[PDB]
């Protein structure tokens, strides 16, 4: 149920460096 | 990985490494989907053309871990391997169709900072992000060259790559099964998977509920971040009700 | 080049 979320990331609202490369790369 | 960079810590917490007891090595990456399921390629455990037949005993997976040598004393947490179960319509002898295994853990495995599985993807999840054009990310301790080994986890995206392009690239059999992702020569970005890098996770982050999902297993490609060929990966939901049938069943 | 893991595993 907490799958996918990363207690570093997410879960904390932080941001890897390159996440927003793959969320730019979804444009449909 | 090949033209790929270091993982944060943590970016990857559902990364696994499947580890041989002896001679102690690197056999394939995997991923954490529960506290008693790993998900990794079917090759990485049976390949009979190279005589590789691994059983339970053989084996141990690595959770929680950066550093590929290295034992990360209160980060990783090492597990033993209760039960293998590979697809039955696993096609070794021809194209790795089917490339895709489970192992169930004897115990659980505690979560942490470091420590926390991925999600599996529905019909919808698939439909909406399984598209060219769109980037996955791969991670592993594989190779960096075609032709040695990092230091520490290794991450690259790549872009999800249009069926006809696919297949025109090799002259082996794709299946509905299979995609396969990279960049295109002369794009200015280059990156790949590598030998090592095998049974690791190609992860997507769902921009409707901002979780990460895992779309792919490493399978196979003609060498590594060659100009004009793509990795290709196991299609996860595809396969997706031989895994429930497995999980349900058995656990 | 691999680090010894604890006993207990192997
Ligand atoms: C076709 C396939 C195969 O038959 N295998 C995989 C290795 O285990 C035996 C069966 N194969 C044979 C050797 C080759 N390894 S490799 O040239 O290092 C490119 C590894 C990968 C590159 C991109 C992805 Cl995804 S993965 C490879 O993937
Ligand atoms: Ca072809
Ligand atoms: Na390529």
């Amino acid at each position: 149920a907490d799958c996918g979320l990363r207690p570093l990331f997410e879960k904390k609202s932080l941001e890897d460096k390159t996440e927003r490369e793959l969320l730019e790369s979804y444009i449909d | 990985i090949v033209e790929g960079s270091d993982a944060e810590i943590g970016m990857s917490p559902w990364q696994v490494m499947l580890f041989r007891k002896s001679p102690q090595e690197l056999l394939c990456g995997a991923s954490l989907i529960s506290d008693r399921w790993v998900l990794t390629a079917a090759h990485c455990l049976l390949y009979p053309p190279w005589d590789k037949n691994f059983t339970e005993n053989d084996l141990l997976v690595r959770i929680g871990k950066h550093s590929r040598t290295r034992y990360e004393r209160n980060i990783e947490k090492i597990s033993m391997l209760e039960k293998i179960y590979i697809h039955p319509r696993y096609n070794w002898r021809e194209n790795l169709d089917r490339d895709i295994a489970l192992m169930k853990l004897k115990k659980p495995v505690a979560f942490s900072d470091y420590i926390h599985p991925v999600c599996l993807p529905d019909r919808e999840t698939a439909a909406s992000l399984l598209q060219a054009g769109y980037k996955g990310r791969v991670t592993g301790w594989g190779n960096l060259k075609e032709t040695g080994q990092p230091s520490v986890l290794q991450v690259v995206n790549l872009p999800i790559v249009e069926r006809p392009v696919c297949k025109d690239s090799t002259r082996i059999r794709i299946t509905d099964n299979m995609f396969c992702a990279g960049y295109k020569p002369d794009e200015g970005k280059r990156g790949d998977a590598c030998e090592g890098d095998s049974g690791g996770p190609f992860v997507m982050k769902s921009p409707f509920n901002n979780r990460w999902y895992q779309m792919g297993i490493v399978s196979w490609g003609e060498g590594c971040d060659r100009d004009g060929k793509y990795g290709f990966y196991t299609h996860v939901f595809r396969l997706k009700k031989w895994i429930q049938k497995v999980i349900d069943q058995f656990g | 080049d691999f680090e010894e893991i604890p006993e207990e595993y192997l």
